[PDB]
Order: structure tokens, then C-alpha cells, then sequence
């Protein structure tokens, strides 16, 4: 237990939280139905994007508790098994969200950069199936936390009190180490790669194209270049932040106490904070910056 | 009955010039395109000058670029036509003709044969 | 004063648009072709698929069920209307006979009995066939432009179809002679139907009209329209009284106007794209459609 | 309850089959493109037919179907000739096909308003405006011999040729004369004007210089389908 810890948090998690989560909802309603709408047409997209809307929805539901655990005080009455199954879920979307933004890059490329092949992975019911396996195949790897007893007390001499750690400790757990190697290389590295390949083909394919003018180029270059953008910007420093700590906490002994203790953890918890954007950042651009089709859901609603 | 009935016509010359009124009757004349339609002997038809709806725009071909004088009225329904460097070659049944349908730019079969909107013609005797 | 429907059923499986379609004399099924080249047979009270016809040709424009309920014809832009067999003891649907000899492709056909059939043609001509031989008894002329519809009258002897040109003309089928004609529309047919009694009969066209005739008169009865409307009619159709009628229309709608009232009511909107059929079923208990989107939704 | 149980076995033996069949047939039928084909009676469209047909028909008296093959993409191609002159009518039926292969021959210049007037009508066509048109012309080795002996000058149907300057764009072929790619180009700009004037951004017309004897004409209009259905990707997968 640090000082600074309870301090900063106290201002930061909630301000960046009441903004994701008011904003994020209504949006990722909008996109959820808008998807289906989509995919009971013949476009399969909608169903990643119905998957993707699902993933972040369950974000948000997730992140009132840890709102109010962050504003922290002696007031945390919950049985742990809210704090077991709130984070279960929180990393369940998380994963799931990086994996469907996976599959919509990849099915925008098969689907632009060849009009004329790849017909069966295009299907919409190839497209449930890959939905299932993904949905099931991250529900059995990160299942391991369920049967830990993830939840630890400790004291703060300064405050002179005790209080209850929901999920994460300091220093990591062994078991919490070796699902983190995991679900780092699983759901962060793959994403990354592939995001990047399919938005550089397609980009690709329109300055190639014909028949497009000039204003069409630069707005499809514009919204590529904002979505690459936000992808990287949300992400990629939790993951680095929690790859330091997965590494140094294993490596460095824990008298060091100090550097790592006050400035590592507070700056992965300030990324941690940072990630959610990505909730807000990706209705907008996936859905509302270039479908009408959005009105028309809303007239139909 | 839909038709489109021309006067004038007979005797002309090089340097000399009629004029070619047409009578658009029992047919809405301002809101459909207009368009003239020749045919002449020993050749099938040949398309002429037109004149878009409410007599806005207006278009040639090369043999009848700037030597003929395109019109419509809506005063009566007609169109006009007067001659400048005439040849022998104006000697022709001057069908006065109109596009099948309104509000378009479509006219595909003006050129048909056995096309059914146009008028009958008018014929000029070219001599010297 | 107002009319609404809503789209009671749909059917769905063709994968192009559907350019015709026809009922049998047993409403509970129903024909449909498709630029896909499809002759799917659907039970209509259960939207289900009972069979389903490769055509010859994919370009269909045509299909008719004959009145005993077993031969379907279909054809098209390839000049020749093909007749198949459905209840035919061997459990196979099969081809029965083939009619040829038109110069135009296919615009309507329709069956006079189990024996025998009636067609109009792109060529500015209507034929009468024998199915036994398959062979020509009478064909009729004096059209100018192209023939584009057919609506064979209650009393079979005598049948009226629309043209191109700006006339639509009646023939006897037995005597095989022109009769009559009207020219009141200035763009000319697209549409015919005739009505139960066989007096009067419906017509539509490409200018924004919709026109009525009837045997005893020499004369134009009348003719809708509306300012706000440019583009055409595409079809037309019939209550099981009568008394009532109903158009489509090619901004990807309907447009159901009435005689007896003698202005519109309402629209059938739904349909992403031109409305190309229409139909109602014998008895009158269904109502259907056919659209451009490939969809024959099923109206309430 | 017989009925019931009749029902039952009709349906699940008919529907399943048959809708098993229906889709197993859809499967073949995406995977096959068909396209229009027009032209005129003295151009070289029989001829470029069977070209293509030869470097690899379904029906005759009529439709004169033909298949094809590029990259083991299977297409069709479609000629109407079975019909009287008038197009107005029987032309709508092909508002869905990839695009409209329209030929027209340059060296007849007494056509050539002809074929103007008819382009101009199906580029302004209310069920023709989102069908992409693949523009052919022909006959150019006689534009040249036709002006060297003027039997019909080109001014006498455009004198706009004149007047007229070989574009920037111009690039003339190597073995090519210089006035006769101006006056080709020319014609070819002519047409483009119709296209380019009153078009919008859900149409296109793609220009293509061939003689009948040329082969590649199947894969031109394979990399134009590609195009045009790359922008009903860019359309349908929300870049636009």
C-alpha cells in the first residue's frame, strides 16, 4: 500500500469513467442495432460488428463497480464473488473486443481486395461459427481466474487501516503471471498485426481504384487513418505498462521498493484508465462516421 | 389522335429558303422532347437538330451544323425551320417527330422504322 | 377513403428479380419466375417450397399455371413457351410440350384448358396453339408497336392486349379479325385486365395515367393522374367482386387507385425496387406481389 | 390425425431436399457473371462474340447465350438478337448485370450520330443510370484512309474536329499517326462529353480502343467487373 495510490485514483478513475461510460452506451446501442440490422442482410460484417457492439457493451456494464471501488472507502460492502465475476467480465470483453476488431479488419479486406474469390469464408454462417469458437475458446483459457481465489486484504501504516485489493495485487501472482503471458500474445499481438495489414491493403486497393474522384479518396483515407489511430492510441500502453510489471515483478526483487512500487503500478493503473476509450472511439468511427443506415434503424426503433 | 401534322414546303432554290412550321395536336407539347427526323432518296432516315422540353437547349450534327434554324413555340405547338446554304440534298420528307416519353432524356426509337410519334412530312422542290 | 395493407407473409429463395408471376386455379399454390431461371413452386399457405423448375432460359419474362393445376408454361426472351408436367404420375416434374414460331419475345401467355393456349408476343402478334401437336389454329395483326400484355376474358371466345403504339386492340379468338381500338393515351401500354363481367377493362402506360375501356363503348372512359407523379404504371389487377382495382407503379411502390371512389388511396410501400407483378389468388383470401428485390411479399 | 402426420412428411421430406438443392445451386449461381452486349448491325460485336467464345453458344433463332472463363471465374455473356429495332422495352430486362458492353463503328460516321443519340439514351436511362457501360469502338485503322481520302470528312458530321487539339491525356500509340489518334481521341471525347455531363458518381463509362480480332477484350471486361464491383465493396462495407 502506497499513499498516492488511493489519492490519485480518487480523481482520475472516475472523471475519465463517468465520461466512457455515458458516452459508450447510448453509442454502442445504436452500433449493436445497426449491426444486426446489417447482418439480417446479406452483408456478413454485421455480425462482427454485433459481436464487437456486444463485447463493449459488457464493458460497460462491468465498470460501475469498479468505479465505485476506485473511489475508494471504507463502503465496499459486495460479496467477492462480485469482485471474482466483475473483472472475469471486464477481461472477457476486452479479449473479445480485440478479437472481433480482428475479424472486421479481416473481412474488409478479403471482401475489397478480392471482389471475385473467398466466397465460402464470406458466409454469414461461417461467420456465426468463427463468432462461437472465439466466444468459447476465450471463455475456456481465461476461465483460470474463476477458480482462483482472486481477491487479497493488506494495511496501510499511514492510513492505519485495512482494505480489500479487487483482483490485482502487488507483487503478481505466479498464476496471474502466467494468464497474462498468455492472454497478452493471445489477444493483443494478433490484433495488432493484422488491423494494420488489412487497413494498409485497402487503402491500398482505393488509390488503385478507377472510378473514385478525389473527395471519396480522401475521405476513405481520413477514416482509415482514424481508425488506425485510435486503435493503437488505446491500447498499446496497458499492455506495454503490464508487460513491464508482468516481467520486472518475476525479475526484480521487492525491495526495490520505491520506483517500482509508486511510479510503475500508479502509471499502469493510469493506461488501465486510459484503455477504456476504446469503447467511445469505436462506434463512432465503425458506424456512425459513413452509415446512414443509422437513421433508419432509429426511424425503425 | 396522337399526331403531329408539318405545312410548308414546295418550291426552292439555292440561296432561297421556306420555312417549315409543324402542328403538334391532341398531345401535350411543352413537357416531351422535340427533335426534326429526315428522310431523303435512295437513303433511310437521318437524325436533325433537337430543341429540349420548354425550349432550354439545343444540338446539331455536322451536315446541318449552323445552316438551319431550330425552334419551338409553345404559341402553337410547333416547330421551325429555315434553310441558308441550301443544296439539292434539302429535297426531303421533313418528319416533325417527338420522344416517346416525359420528364426524360431518353429517346431510343425517334430512328425506328414504323416508329409511331412522328408526323407525316413536308417535301421542297430544290431547283435552279 | 383510406386503404392500408401490410405485409402479411414473404417469400424468400430467389436469387435475382422476379420478372412474373402466376397463382393455380388452387389458390394454395402459386408460380414464380425469376431472371435466375427458377420456376419455384411454393405452397402458399405454409410459404413452402414444393418444387423447383430449372429453366431452359434464364431470361424468363413469363409463367402461367394452367387451370386443371398440373402444366406450368414459362418463357420469355427467347421466343418459345415451354409447357412442364407437375402432377404427372411419374413424381417428377418434367417437360411436356414446347411452343415456337414468334418472331419477338415473349410479353404474356396464358392457358385457354388443359389442351390448348394463348399468347402475345414482342413481334406485334398474338397466336393460338393446340398442346396435343403443339401447332399454330389462328394468329392475330394489325398492332404497330410491341404487344405487351394479355387478359384473356372470363368468357374465353374474346381477349384484349395492350400495345406500343398508342392503340390497344380486340380480337375473337375463333374468327381471328380485329375488331376495335382505342387511342386516347399519348405514352402508350404496359398493362391489361379485364373485368368479371367482361364489359370494361383496365389498362396502364408509361406516361403518369391510368385508363379504362369497356367493350360497349366507342370512347375513352377516363383517366387518372396526379401533378406530383412522372414516372409509369407497371401492372394491374382485380378484386374478386370487382368493383375495385389497384396498380403498381415504378418508383419502387404501388399506388392504389379506384374507379368507384376515382381517386388513389394509400400505397403498398416496402419494396426496394420496381414492383413488376401482381395477383390475387381465386378465391380471394391472399394478395401478392412480385419486386425488382427479389422478394414476393405476401400483403394483408 | 393422419393429416397431420401427412404434413408433417411432406414437408420435411420436400423442403429440406429441395432447399438443400436450392442452395447448393446458389452456391454456382453467385459465382457466375453476366453481362450485356450491344452494338450495331454493321459493327464487329458477332465477331468479337466469337472470339472470346473460341478462346473459351446456348441458344439460337434467339438469345445467343455464351459462356466464358477468366481466372476460373466463370461468366456469361448475353446477345439480343432475336428482335425487331426497337430497344426501349426489351432493353430493362438487363438492369442488374455487371455492366453493358456497347460497341459502335468510328469508320461509319453516318452511324456515328446514330450511335450517339442511342448512347446518350442509355447513359440517361432511369434503369441504366448504375449500370457501368464499356465503351468499344472499331474500324479505326479506316479513320485514317477515310480522312486521306475524305469521302465523308469527319466535318462533315463534327466539324468541332477543326477546331479541336489533341489533349494532354493524348497518348498515341507507337506505330500510330498523330492526326488520327487527335481525331479518334476526338470522337472518343465526344462520347465522353454524354458520359461525363449529366453522370454522377453511381455511374461510369470506361473507354476501350479494340478491333474484333483482339483477344483481350474478356479480360478487359474482367478487370472492369473487378472495378466496378470493388465500388460496391467500398459502397457496401461502409468506407463511403
Amino acid at each position: 500500500c502506497i499513499e498516492e495510490q488511493h489519492d490519485l485514483d480518487h480523481y482520475l478513475f472516475p472523471i475519465v469513467y463517468i465520461f466512457v461510460i455515458i458516452v459508450s452506451i447510448p453509442a454502442n446501442i445504436g452500433s449493436l442495432c445497426v449491426s444486426f440490422l446489417q447482418a439480417k442482410k446479406e452483408s456478413e460484417l454485421g455480425i462482427y460488428l454485433f459481436s464487437l457492439s456486444l463485447s463493449d457493451l459488457l464493458y460497460a456494464l462491468t465498470l460501475p463497480l469498479w468505479i465505485d471501488y476506485t473511489w475508494n472507502k471504507d463502503n465496499w460492502t459486495f460479496s467477492p464473488a462480485l469482485c471474482k465475476g466483475s473483472a472475469f467480465l471486464m477481461y472477457m470483453n476486452f479479449y473479445s473486443s480485440t478479437a472481433f476488431l480482428t475479424c472486421i479488419a479481416v473481412d474488409r479486406y478479403l471482401a475489397v481486395v478480392y471482389p471475385l474469390k473467398f466466397f465460402f469464408l464470406r458466409t454469414r454462417r461461417f461467420a456465426l461459427m468463427v463468432s462461437l469458437s472465439i466466444w468459447i475458446l476465450e471463455t475456456i483459457f481465461n476461465a483460470v481466474m474463476l477458480w482462483e481465489d482472486e481477491t487479497v486484504v493488506e494495511y496501510c501504516d499511514a492510513e492505519k487501516s485495512n482494505f480489500t485489493l479487487c483482483y490485482d495485487k502487488y507483487p503478481l501472482e505466479k498464476w496471474q503471471i502466467n494468464l497474462n503471458l498468455f492472454r497478452t500474445c493471445t489477444g493483443y499481438a494478433i490484433p495488432l498485426v493484422t488491423i494494420l495489414i488489412c487497413n494498409r491493403k485497402v487503402y491500398q486497393a482505393v488509390r488503385h481504384n478507377k472510378a473514385t474522384e478525389n473527395k471519396e479518396k480522401k475521405r476513405i483515407i481520413k477514416l482509415l487513418v482514424s481508425i488506425t489511430v485510435t486503435f493503437v492510441l488505446c491500447f498499446t500502453p496497458f499492455h506495454v505498462m503490464l508487460l513491464i510489471r508482468c516481467i520486472l515483478e518475476h525479475a526484480v526483487n521487492f525491495e526495490d521498493h520505491s520506483n517500482s512500487g509508486k511510479r510503475t503500478y500508479t502509471m499502469y493503473r493510469i493506461t488501465v484508465a486510459l484503455t477504456s476509450l476504446n469503447c467511445v472511439a469505436d462506434p463512432i468511427l465503425y458506424c456512425f462516421v459513413t452509415e446512414t443506415g443509422r437513421y433508419d434503424m432509429w426511424n425503425i426503433l | 389522335q396522337v399526331q403531329l401534322q408539318e405545312s410548308g414546303g414546295g418550291l426552292v432554290q439555292p440561296g432561297g429558303s421556306l420555312r417549315l412550321s409543324c402542328a403538334a395536336s391532341g398531345f401535350t407539347f411543352s413537357n416531351y422532347k422535340m427533335n426534326w427526323v429526315r428522310q431523303a432518296p435512295g437513303k433511310g432516315l437521318e437524325w436533325v437538330s433537337d430543341i429540349s422540353q420548354s425550349g432550354a437547349s439545343i444540338s446539331y450534327t455536322g451536315s446541318v451544323k449552323g445552316r438551319f434554324t431550330i425552334s419551338r413555340d409553345n404559341a402553337k405547338n410547333t416547330l421551325y425551320l429555315q434553310m441558308n446554304s441550301l443544296k439539292p440534298e434539302d429535297t426531303a420528307v421533313y418528319y416533325c417527330a417527338r420522344c416517346p416519353a416525359p420528364f426524360t432524356r431518353d429517346c431510343f426509337d425517334v430512328t425506328s422504322t414504323t416508329y409511331a410519334y412522328r408526323g407525316q412530312g413536308t417535301q421542297v422542290t430544290v431547283s435552279s | 377513403g383510406r386503404i392500408q395493407m401490410r405485409t402479411r407473409r414473404t417469400l424468400r429463395g430467389h436469387l435475382a428479380k422476379i420478372y412474373a408471376m402466376h397463382w393455380g386455379t388452387d389458390s394454395r399454390l402459386l408460380v414464380s419466375a425469376s431472371q435466375d431461371g427458377k420456376l419455384i413452386i411454393w405452397d402458399s399457405y405454409t410459404t413452402n417450397k414444393v418444387h423447383a423448375i430449372p429453366l431452359r432460359s434464364s431470361w424468363v419474362m413469363t409463367c402461367a399455371y394452367a387451370p386443371s393445376g398440373n402444366y406450368v408454361a414459362c418463357g420469355g426472351l427467347d421466343n418459345i413457351c415451354s409447357i412442364y408436367n407437375l402432377k404427372t404420375r411419374e413424381g417428377n416434374v418434367r417437360v411436356s410440350r414446347e411452343l415456337a414460331g414468334h418472331t419477338g419475345y415473349l410479353s404474356c401467355c396464358r392457358f385457354l384448358d388443359d389442351n390448348q393456349i394463348v399468347t402475345s408476343s414482342g413481334d406485334t402478334t398474338c397466336a393460338l396453339w393446340d398442346i396435343e401437336t403443339g401447332q399454330q389454329t389462328t394468329t392475330f395483326t394489325g398492332h404497330t408497336g410491341d404487344v405487351m400484355s394479355l387478359s384473356l376474358a372470363p368468357d374465353t371466345r374474346l381477349f384484349v392486349s395492350g400495345a406500343c403504339d398508342a392503340s390497344a386492340k380486340l380480337w375473337d379468338v375463333r374468327e381471328g379479325m380485329c375488331r376495335q381500338t382505342f387511342t386516347g393515351h399519348e405514352s402508350d401500354i404496359n398493362a391489361i385486365c379485364f373485368f368479371p363481367n367482361g364489359n370494361a377493362f383496365a389498362t396502364g402506360s408509361d406516361d403518369a395515367t391510368c385508363r379504362l375501356f369497356d367493350l360497349r363503348a366507342d370512347q375513352e372512359l377516363m383517366t387518372y393522374s396526379h401533378d406530383n407523379i412522372i414516372c409509369g404504371i407497371t401492372s394491374v389487377s382485380f378484386s374478386k367482386s370487382g368493383r375495385l382495382l389497384l396498380a403498381g407503379y415504378d418508383d419502387f411502390n404501388c399506388n392504389v387507385w379506384d374507379a368507384l371512389k376515382a381517386d388513389r388511396a394509400g400505397v403498398l410501400a416496402g419494396h426496394d425496387n420496381r414492383v413488376s407483378c401482381l395477383g390475387v389468388t381465386d378465391d380471394g383470401m391472399a394478395v401478392a406481389t412480385g419486386s425488382w428485390d427479389s422478394f414476393l411479399k405476401i400483403w394483408n | 390425425t393422419e393429416d397431420q402426420r401427412n404434413e408433417e412428411k411432406a414437408q420435411r421430406e420436400a423442403n429440406k431436399k429441395i432447399e438443400k438443392q436450392l442452395q447448393k445451386d446458389k452456391q454456382v449461381y453467385r459465382a457466375t457473371h453476366r453481362l450485356l452486349l450491344l452494338g450495331a448491325d454493321n459493327s464487329g460485336k458477332s465477331t468479337i462474340v466469337k472470339q472470346m467464345r473460341i478462346l473459351h453458344s446456348g441458344g439460337t433463332s434467339g438469345i445467343f447465350e455464351t459462356k466464358f472463363q477468366v481466372d476460373k471465374v466463370n461468366f456469361h455473356m448475353f446477345d439480343v438478337g432475336g428482335q425487331r429495332d426497337e430497344r426501349r422495352k426489351w432493353i430493362q430486362c438487363f438492369n442488374d448485370v455487371t455492366a453493358i458492353i456497347f460497341v459502335v463503328d468510328s469508320s461509319d460516321y453516318n452511324r456515328l450520330q446514330e450511335a450517339l443519340n442511342l448512347f446518350k439514351s442509355i447513359w440517361n436511362n432511369r434503369w441504366l443510370r448504375t449500370i457501368s457501360v464499356i465503351l468499344f469502338l472499331n474500324k479505326q485503322d479506316l479513320l485514317a484512309e477515310k480522312v486521306l481520302a475524305g469521302k465523308s470528312k469527319i466535318e462533315d458530321y463534327f466539324p468541332e474536329f477543326a477546331r479541336y487539339t489533341t489533349p494532354e491525356d493524348a497518348t498515341p500509340e507507337p506505330g500510330e499517326d498523330p492526326r488520327v489518334t487527335r481525331a479518334k481521341y476526338f470522337i472518343r471525347d465526344e462520347f465522353l462529353r454524354i458520359s461525363t455531363a449529366s453522370g454522377d458518381g453511381r455511374h461510369y463509362c470506361y473507354p476501350h480502343f479494340t478491333c474484333a480480332v483482339d483477344t483481350e477484350n474478356a479480360r478487359r471486361i474482367f478487370n472492369d467487373c473487378r472495378d466496378i464491383i470493388q465500388r460496391m465493396h467500398l459502397r457496401q462495407y461502409e468506407l463511403l
